[PDB]
């Protein structure tokens, strides 16, 4: 509390409200200020990068971005311009611009200047409440800038002014006799949901007579299209309702139009809240601490937290298939160089988990932030005697380790079926002898088909209900191996794994028929004969929500779904009397049964025909219907997979793993159960320790539960990474075309670890990617220099670097190095620094496996 | 404050018709397979009745210049629907198996560097520009199955 | 609509699950301190 | 970890082959068992078990710096490329194994994203020889030492690469368990290569 | 479904073997240092 | 110093450990009780 | 012999530069901690 | 038996180089105490 603590804390709550009003109304301005200079960014001389194309789906829905526009403007408003003065436009003259250049360029200036003035206006609150201040001040960097001192002691914001400098003339909101002005921040909750309703219904007019996109159901019968003029319902996308690339009108809800209407909705509601706020402001016991700012903004961040969790969601659900991203596909995307596979989804994937991100940390942060309000009571002490019950409910300590502890089981519980899944199948997959148990892999050999006809040599056990049976190779009666066609394979069966061609599992000997005549309840539509080793393929159906939504979708389907079983049943009943045809003629064994045979074979053939192309067209419009919660990249049906449904067990455990440490800061600021066994009361929220002591204790602090909070949270997170982007999490070593992965259709990039493989053949091929790569990895592993229990060491060596360095100069007449003293980071400094460091080496390195490319082919 | 924009360049794109932004162009599907399907047949005469006089002998240009370099269409080995020859060994880019075992960057330095024997290169023929134009034409010739 | 209903649902019904069974250790538990 | 490792099975001897030659194949210098109880079961039997061409060959015989190893210039002579199945199956199952499997597949059946599939009928057809050299020689795909799909012109030999073609069309309409065998590679090469 | 019988065997001696050798070394840890 | 009922659990462990090599390595070796042959 | 001196100039630049800044780095580190 | 005796004196090299660094350093800064 003497070092670089007080830099990163100069600003600490409560505040008086015109400076937290200012500061916002400041950010505003700023906010809107770089928004104008990524319009700028966006038009169409420019190169694909990152910030343009995270924009331009939006801009596409809006209308603002013509896609299909190539035509070449020479002079629009002012007269004659081919180029000017930076020319025509600043500097964007050299170019040739199309329409959408004038849109973006017109949208770029009015964030700019709308930007620049509400800047102006925040200072005028901020500055203002303090009396008003000087050049030198607002700007401070005008000192060392001589010359300019006698226009650098100006006063500005100024109470009394004229009008053109003045900023609060009554000094505070609380002394200006305005009546409609609401005095506390309960009966501002009023005012302030009434303004937020109004901007909502702003953007709607300006969607409405600005962009010409009318609110349903007022929208237009045709609309103009690069072909001409258009019914709406025929026209495509950008244009119409028509989507191109699903090949369907759209709902009216899933339009810009639908977004209007809601904006008028969304307005009407917020504004009627607020009137009836306005009567009835918020008043119980239960809420009036909450005036204190510092006590707000832990209820108000870790919302926002939520907020951006739920926009996550929302967001990827409702845009995985819409035609903005799509639309990008076509757009020939070129990125440092390259051509990229699916930047669609690219983008939209790292928009969600941008949002994702931010969802995290603001809850975390609110949290944390809500133990600094509790420890503060605690340690003046009125922690004792707060009212409001959203504090007492928790006073307890019983209560308190009740909670933590059965938060703690359930992660338990669920973290190891989730990961011992995991491990269970990694043993499958790999084929591993533990010799006291041999995995098994998944094994699939076709039986219908021409494949079907494919011979094999075949051991077969006699019983394998009496232990000490033994088997036979099956044979000819001349003594030969038999070979035995795959549509004769019965369970039981032994096959060589060397005649299949298998070289990876040399641990065991042969592939045993499990399962004949399977057909994948989702997947390809063939017959097969099959190894289930330890592969769990049931795993997929312990998720409650493989169930919701297949019954919901079998509700919406039910009868082509019914049709196509039917379609089923009758094909495998013609595969097995072809089956049985066909061996008759095998084994004829003279040629009057011979002809009999091959004639009884040639009349069953055209209804064989018949029954699998019936077969196929029912399965290919039962796999082109409608998703509802797991889809294709072509908005289609797909059955919920193992990998569905770890991700499931995964948020579960993971979440819940990762928050833990935030229920011990909400509890345990001043006291766990642990230090008042010994009388112990935590004297500040980021001290690093008190220890050796008790065997140590270093990390108690309600500062340090937050850095575990956010490296134990880095591994949902990755969880829903690797999900996103394709990765197969329900094993480590799930190989792209898997046997099991062909005959049941999914697609996936990878695997756990060799996902990360995977892709990063893919992120070589970039040299700005692997830039990136090399940069993120060195930022983290230097956190484990702060985060090790090494700091002593590392001052008593920096100590004896700098006397080295002092010998140096003393002996060299060296005056500028004669007193140094290296600076050693204290521990609390190490910490912090030290998860900022792990943090955002881990996260460049994130981005990276979104910016490579999205290779789920579907 | 960062990324103010963000400098990433101007975007390489193909020669300028007046009046008409080639870059523009090069984001515009309809507007670069046009460009493609040029190149691709050798001459402008499957180019839609629509095209405007302007479009129509800026591309003969384009041409006119090629074949002062020897460069070979790539119909009429191709031929002007896909799937080659079966002779000549020429790429069938209406196979779906062609289709999926290819990716769009791949494909391209296929062309650039050429490949085995007779598919010539043409690195130093067409600009990359152009060649990312012609895999984009190549991939609309897949059929089912 | 229907799959970000079910997804929003699904994140409430996994708090308000563990909210019921913290309450059904505490409730039944309430004879007995922690410690 | 250690000492518990199976029995060998009897059909891979460790007769020894002869020493790889220490002149280069490329060389313009000078150019390019006993009857004792059962050293010629264990000759025959090394013949066509033990793999000549599996170990990473002398710098100046790869084909980026033999004369006659580019892809223009490289002799795709099908007599002598499809003249022997043991020998196709004995050197690219060993080659392919080692080297194409971490990408590829064990079943050849495509690992890395977008990677190829030779098992493939589509892909098989519309591929020469000759296209498949340079492939393997180029790499694809824009990158440093190839792309995605990386180059192998210090890496492989010309003798090399060819045993890898030939053995790639094996793969042809297979199912996806692991590597083609001696009869995958017999029956390929009597339906003409 | 004798498969997905003697796979669920399977994975249940799976977790015996290894949480209870977890839960072994914990055991096991606290007599070496206390007990 | 080790309770009774923890070397009923190594008891436990060592049940499914020969229960498990015991059904992996006998029909390698017997050529018996096929059943769990691989 | 004309690669080679650019060469040099152009590492030793860099070297002047990274090191330059890393030891400017220890100096703002220790006027904000300190003096 | 060349290269080995090369790389071996390269190595007892770098430890005879080292001492005699240390050794100039403690002469030449006799009566300089590193404080
Ligand atoms: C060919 C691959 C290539 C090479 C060059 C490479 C090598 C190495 C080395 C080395 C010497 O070999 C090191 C030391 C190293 C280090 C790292 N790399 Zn690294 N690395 C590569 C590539 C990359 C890339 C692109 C990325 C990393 C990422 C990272 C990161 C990871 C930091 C970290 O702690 O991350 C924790 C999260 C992990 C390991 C991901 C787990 C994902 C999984 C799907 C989650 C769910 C499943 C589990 C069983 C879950 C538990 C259950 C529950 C609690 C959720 C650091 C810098 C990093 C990352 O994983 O971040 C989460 C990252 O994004 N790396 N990495
Ligand atoms: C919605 C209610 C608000 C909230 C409103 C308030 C108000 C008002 C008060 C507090 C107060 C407290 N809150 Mg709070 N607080 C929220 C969330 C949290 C969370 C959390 C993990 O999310 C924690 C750990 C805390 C903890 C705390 C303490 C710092 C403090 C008093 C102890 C305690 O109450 O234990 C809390 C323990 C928990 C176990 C609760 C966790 C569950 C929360 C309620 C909801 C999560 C679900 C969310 C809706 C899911 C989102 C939906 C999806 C996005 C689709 N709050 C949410 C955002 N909180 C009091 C205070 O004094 O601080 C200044 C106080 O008066
Ligand atoms: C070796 C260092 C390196 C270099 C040479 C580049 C260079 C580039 N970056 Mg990368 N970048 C790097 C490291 C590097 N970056 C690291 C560590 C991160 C994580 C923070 C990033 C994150 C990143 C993003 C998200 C983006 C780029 C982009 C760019 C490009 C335009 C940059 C620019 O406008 O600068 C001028 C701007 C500043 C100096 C700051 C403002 C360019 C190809 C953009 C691009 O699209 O390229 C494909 C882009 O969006 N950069
Ligand atoms: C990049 C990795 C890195 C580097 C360069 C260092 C450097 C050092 N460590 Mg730290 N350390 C690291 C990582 C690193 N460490 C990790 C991962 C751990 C966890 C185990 C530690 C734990 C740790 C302990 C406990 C201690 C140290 C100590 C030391 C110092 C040894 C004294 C000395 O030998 O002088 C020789 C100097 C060098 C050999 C390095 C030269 C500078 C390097 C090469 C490059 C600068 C690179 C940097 C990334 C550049 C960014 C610059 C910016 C402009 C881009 C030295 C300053 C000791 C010490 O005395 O404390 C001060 C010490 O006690 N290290
Ligand atoms: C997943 C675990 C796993 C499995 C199933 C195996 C399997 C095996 N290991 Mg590997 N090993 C592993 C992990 C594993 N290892 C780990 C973690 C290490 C690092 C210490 C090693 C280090 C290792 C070496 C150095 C060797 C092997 C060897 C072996 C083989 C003989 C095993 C043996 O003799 O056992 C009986 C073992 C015991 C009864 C324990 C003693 C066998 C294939 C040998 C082999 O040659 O492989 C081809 C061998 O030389 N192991
Ligand atoms: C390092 C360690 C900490 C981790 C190592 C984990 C590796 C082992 C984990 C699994 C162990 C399973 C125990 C063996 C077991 O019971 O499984 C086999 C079981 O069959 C029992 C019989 C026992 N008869 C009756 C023969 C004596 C046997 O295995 O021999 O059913 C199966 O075989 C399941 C078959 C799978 C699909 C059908
Ligand atoms: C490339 N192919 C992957 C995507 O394929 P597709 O779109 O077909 O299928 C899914 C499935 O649906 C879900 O996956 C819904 C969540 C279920 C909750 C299951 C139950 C959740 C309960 C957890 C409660 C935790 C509490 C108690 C701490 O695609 C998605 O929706 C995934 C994208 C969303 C990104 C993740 C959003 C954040 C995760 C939840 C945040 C939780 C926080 C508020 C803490
Ligand atoms: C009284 N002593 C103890 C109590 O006080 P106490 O510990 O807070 O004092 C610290 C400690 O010392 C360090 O913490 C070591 C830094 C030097 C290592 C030097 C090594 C740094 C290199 C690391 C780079 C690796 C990354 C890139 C992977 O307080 C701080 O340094 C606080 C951190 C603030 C630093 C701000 C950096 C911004 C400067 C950027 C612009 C400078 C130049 C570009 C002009
Ligand atoms: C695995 C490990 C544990 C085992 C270590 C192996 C040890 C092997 C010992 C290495 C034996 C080398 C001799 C062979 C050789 O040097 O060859 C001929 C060499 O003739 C000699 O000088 C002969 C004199 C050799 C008398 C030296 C005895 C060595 C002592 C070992 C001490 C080990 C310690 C204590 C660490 O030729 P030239 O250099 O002239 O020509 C270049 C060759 N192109
Ligand atoms: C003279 C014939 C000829 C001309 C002209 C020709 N090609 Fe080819 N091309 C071939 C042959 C032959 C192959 C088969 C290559 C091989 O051996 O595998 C092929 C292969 C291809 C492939 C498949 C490559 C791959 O990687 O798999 C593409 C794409 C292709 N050509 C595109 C073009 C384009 C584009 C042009 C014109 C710009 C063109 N070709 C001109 C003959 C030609
Ligand atoms: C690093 C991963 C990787 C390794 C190692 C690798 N490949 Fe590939 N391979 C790919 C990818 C990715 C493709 C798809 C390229 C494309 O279209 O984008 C591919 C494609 C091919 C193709 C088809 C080329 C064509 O034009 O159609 C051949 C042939 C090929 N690989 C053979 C091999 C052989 C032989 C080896 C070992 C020598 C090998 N590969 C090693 C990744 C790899
Ligand atoms: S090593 Fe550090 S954290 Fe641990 S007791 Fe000592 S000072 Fe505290
Ligand atoms: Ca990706």
């Amino acid at each position: 509390a003497n070092g670089v603590k007080r830099w990163y804390q100069k600003l600490e709550l409560p505040m008086p409200p015109e400076r937290i009003f200012g500061a916002h109304m400041m950010l505003i301005g700023g906010l809107a200020c770089l928004i104008g200079t990524y319009f700028f960014a966006s038009m169409t001389m420019w190169n694909d990068g990152y910030v343009n194309l995270t924009l331009r789906p939006r801009l596409i829905s809006l209308g603002i971005y013509d896609p299909y526009d190539t035509e070449q403007i020479q002079r629009v408003w002012l007269p004659l311009i081919g180029e000017f003065s930076t020319s025509k436009l600043p500097f964007f003259g050299q170019y040739p611009l199309t329409m959408t250049d004038f849109r973006l360029f017109g949208w770029g200036c009015f964030h700019i200047g709308l930007g620049l003035w509400l800047v102006y206006a925040g200072a005028a609150h901020y500055y203002g409440a303090r009396g008003g201040a000087t050049i030198g001040e607002i700007f401070w960097l005008l000192p060392y800038v001589p010359g300019l001192k006698g226009l650098c002691q100006i006063k500005w914001f100024t109470p009394e002014g004229p009008w053109y400098k003045v900023g609060l003339p009554w000094g505070s909101f609380a002394n200006t006799p305005w009546p409609i002005l609401r005095r506390t921040y309960a009966d501002a909750l009023s005012p302030h949901t009434i303004y937020i309703g109004l901007l909502f219904f702003i953007w709607g007019f300006v969607l409405w007579f600005v962009l010409d996109k009318p609110p349903v159901p007022l929208q237009p019968a045709q609309v103009m299209t690069p072909n001409g003029l258009m019914p709406l319902e025929q026209a495509p996308f950008p244009y119409g309702w028509f989507d191109p690339y699903l090949n369907q009108v759209m709902h009216p809800m899933n339009t810009i139009n639908g977004e209007t209407t809601m904006c008028f909705v969304w307005g009407v509601l917020f504004v009627a809240l607020g009137a009836y706020w306005w009567y009835r402001p918020p008043r119980s016991i239960n809420i009036t601490h909450l005036e204190d700012t510092k006590a707000v903004f832990h209820v108000h961040l870790t919302a926002i937290g939520y907020v951006s969790f739920a926009l996550a969601i929302v967001g990827f659900l409702a845009l995985r298939n819409h035609p903005s991203y799509l639309m990008l596909n076509d757009m020939n995307v070129i990125i440092y160089g390259k051509k990229i596979v699916n930047p669609g989804r690219m983008i939209h994937n790292m928009i969600t988990f941008n949002h994702v991100q931010v969802g995290l940390l603001y809850v975390a942060a609110g949290v944390f932030h809500g133990g600094q309000y509790l420890h503060g009571l605690n340690i003046s002490g009125a922690y004792k005697q707060a009212r409001s019950k959203f504090i007492t409910w928790f006073q307890n300590p019983d209560l308190q380790t009740k909670i933590v502890g059965t938060t703690m089981f359930v992660s338990f519980v669920t973290v190891v079926f989730g990961y011992g899944m995991i491990c269970w199948n990694t043993g499958a997959e790999l084929d591993l002898n533990f010799g006291i148990y041999q995995f098994r892999s998944f094994r699939a050999i076709q039986m219908d088909g021409e494949a079907g006809n494919i011979g094999y040599r075949v051991f077969r056990p006699k019983n394998p209900w009496d232990p000490t049976a033994g088997g036979d190779w099956v044979k000819n009666p001349d003594g030969t191996a038999k070979l035995v066609k795959a549509r004769n394979l019965q369970v039981g069966d032994r096959i060589l794994n060397e005649e299949l061609g298998i070289g990876s599992s040399p641990t065991y000997s042969f592939t045993t028929i499990e399962e004949i005549n399977y057909k994948p309840e989702w997947g390809q539509p063939k017959l097969y004969a099959v190894q289930w080793g330890s592969w769990t393929h049931f795993l997929r159906k312990v998720n409650p929500l493989f169930w919701v939504d297949k019954g919901i979708w079998y509700l919406q389907n039910q009868k082509t779904f019914e049709a196509t079983r039917k379609a089923d049943e009758a094909y495998l009943a013609a595969h097995l009397k072809a089956v049985s045809l066909l061996n008759q003629i095998d084994d004829a064994q003279t040629e009057e049964a011979k002809q009999k045979a091959q004639a009884e074979l040639d009349k069953f053939r055209p209804e064989l025909e018949k029954a699998h192309a019936n077969m196929l067209e029912w399965n290919e419009r039962l796999a082109s219907t409608p998703a509802v919660l797991y889809s294709n990249l072509r908005d289609q049906h797909r059955d919920g997979e193992i990998n569905d449904a770890i991700f499931f067990w995964l948020m579960i455990g993971g979440w819940l793993f990762g928050f833990i440490p935030l229920l011990r800061i909400a509890f345990h600021n001043y006291q766990s159960p642990w230090y008042r066994d010994f009388e112990w009361r935590k004297q500040s929220p980021d001290f690093p320790c008190i220890g050796p002591v008790k065997g140590g204790t270093c990390g108690v602090s309600i500062q340090d539960q937050l850095w575990f909070c956010i490296l134990f949270s880095i591994k949902p997170l990755s969880a829903i990474a690797w999900y996103l982007d394709g990765g197969w999490i329900a094993t480590m070593m799930a190989r792209g075309n898997e046997a099991y992965y062909l005959t049941h259709n999914i697609s996936h990039t990878g695997g756990v670890f060799l996902y990360m493989w995977n892709e990063t053949t893919w992120i070589w091929t970039d040299n700005h990617l692997t830039a990136m790569l090399l940069l993120g990895h060195l930022i983290w592993f230097v956190s484990f220099a702060l985060w090790f229990k090494d700091r002593g060491s590392r001052a008593e060596g920096g100590d004896i670097q700098s006397r080295w360095v002092r010998l140096m100069g003393k002996r060299l007449g060296i005056k500028t190095l004669q007193e140094v003293r290296f600076p050693v980071s204290n521990l609390a400094t190490a910490k912090l620094w030290g998860t900022v460091f792990f943090y955002t080496g881990t996260f460049v390195l994130v981005f990276l496996y979104f910016a490579d490319g999205f290779f789920q082919n579907r | 404050v960062m990324a103010t924009g963000c400098f990433v360049g101007a975007r390489n794109a193909s020669e300028p018709r007046l009046g008409s932004s080639s870059i523009a162009a090069s984001r515009t599907a309809p507007a670069y397979l046009r460009e493609a399907q040029v190149l691709y047949e050798g001459s402008t005469d499957g180019l839609p009745k629509d095209t405007p006089a302007d479009e129509i002998a800026h591309y003969k240009a384009m041409l006119a210049e090629l074949q002062t370099r020897n460069y070979a269409a790539c119909a009429g080995c191709h031929q002007v629907n896909g799937g080659g020859n079966k002779a000549i060994n020429a790429t069938n880019f209406q196979d779906a198996g062609w289709q999926a075992n290819n990716s769009s960057p791949g494909m391209v330095t296929s062309i650039v560097n050429g490949k085995g024997k007779v598919m010539p290169a043409y690195k130093d023929k067409l600009t990359l520009q152009q060649i990312n134009y012609l895999v984009e034409y190549i991939r609309r010739f897949e059929k089912k199955r | 609509m229907t799959a970000i209903l079910l997804a929003c649902l699904f994140v409430l019904g996994g708090y308000a699950a563990l909210w019921g069974i913290i309450k059904f250790v505490v409730a039944n538990t309430k004879d007995i301190a922690a410690n | 970890g250690g000492c518990f490792v199976g029995s060998r099975d009897p059909n891979e001897t460790r007769y020894p082959k002869a020493p790889m030659p220490l002149q280069n194949q490329t060389s313009t210098l000078k150019t390019a068992a006993q009857n004792t109880p059962g050293a010629r079961e264990a000759a025959a039997l090394r013949d066509r078990v033990t793999p000549l061409n599996l170990q990473q060959v002398n710098e100046q015989d790869v084909a980026g710096n033999d004369p006659l190893g580019s892809p223009a210039r490289v002799v795709l002579d099908e007599g002598e490329m499809y003249r022997d199945p043991v020998e196709i199956y004995r050197e690219g199952r060993a080659l392919f194994q080692n080297n194409c499997v971490g990408c590829h597949g064990h079943n050849g059946c495509g690992n890395v994203p977008r990677s190829t599939n030779f098992t493939d009928p589509g892909w098989q057809e519309n591929n020469s020889d000759g296209g498949i050299y340079s492939s393997i020689y180029n790499g694809k795909g824009i990158g440093n030492g190839g792309g995605a799909m990386p180059a192998y012109y210090n890496q492989l030999s010309p003798q090399q690469i060819r045993y890898l073609v030939a053995y790639l069309r094996a793969f042809k309409g297979r199912q996806c368990n692991g590597l083609p065998t001696l009869s995958d590679v017999e029956r390929m090469v009597a339906e003409r290569q | 479904m004798w498969n997905v019988v003697g796979q669920i065997i399977s994975v249940l001696c799976f977790f015996i073997l290894t949480v209870g050798t977890l839960f072994g070394i914990v055991y096991v840890s606290h007599l070496l240092s206390r007990g | 110093d080790i309770s009774k009922v923890a070397w009923a659990w190594f008891g436990v462990l060592l049940a499914i450990c020969l229960i498990g090599a015991f059904g992996n390595y006998v029909p390698k070796l017997f050529v018996k009780m096929l059943m769990f042959l691989n």
